[PDB]
């Protein structure tokens, strides 16, 4: 059936140090436009299946 | 623009092309880039397009 319980990071604003943990699940603003909260253009999740 | 069967092709070469205001632009309902991410199109650059 399809396991979507494994979630990766693809969109971050910038790396991670050595031994570092990130699990903030915040919109992320792709272009010049604030997404404010809200999905749309230039707004992606940072996690996917 | 000409028909599907008989694409129009052009020819970039010798010229400056600013990426960023076409990517900012909002006009286009679709905009798919698989080789390079958008974002960092003005950084590196090939021969011709």
């Amino acid at each position: 059936g399809g396991n979507y319980n494994y979630l990766y990071r693809l969109f971050r604003k910038s790396n991670l140090k050595p031994f570092e943990r990130d699990i903030s699940t915040e919109i992320y603003q792709a272009g010049s436009t604030p997404c404010n909260g809200v999905k749309g253009f230039n707004c992606y999740f940072p996690l996917q299946s | 623009f000409a028909s599907v069967y008989a694409w129009n092709r052009k020819r970039i070469s010798n010229c400056v092309a600013d990426y960023s205001v076409l990517y900012n632009s909002a006009s286009f309902s679709t905009f798919k880039c698989y080789g390079v991410s958008p974002t960092k199109l003005n950084d590196l650059c090939f021969t011709n397009v």
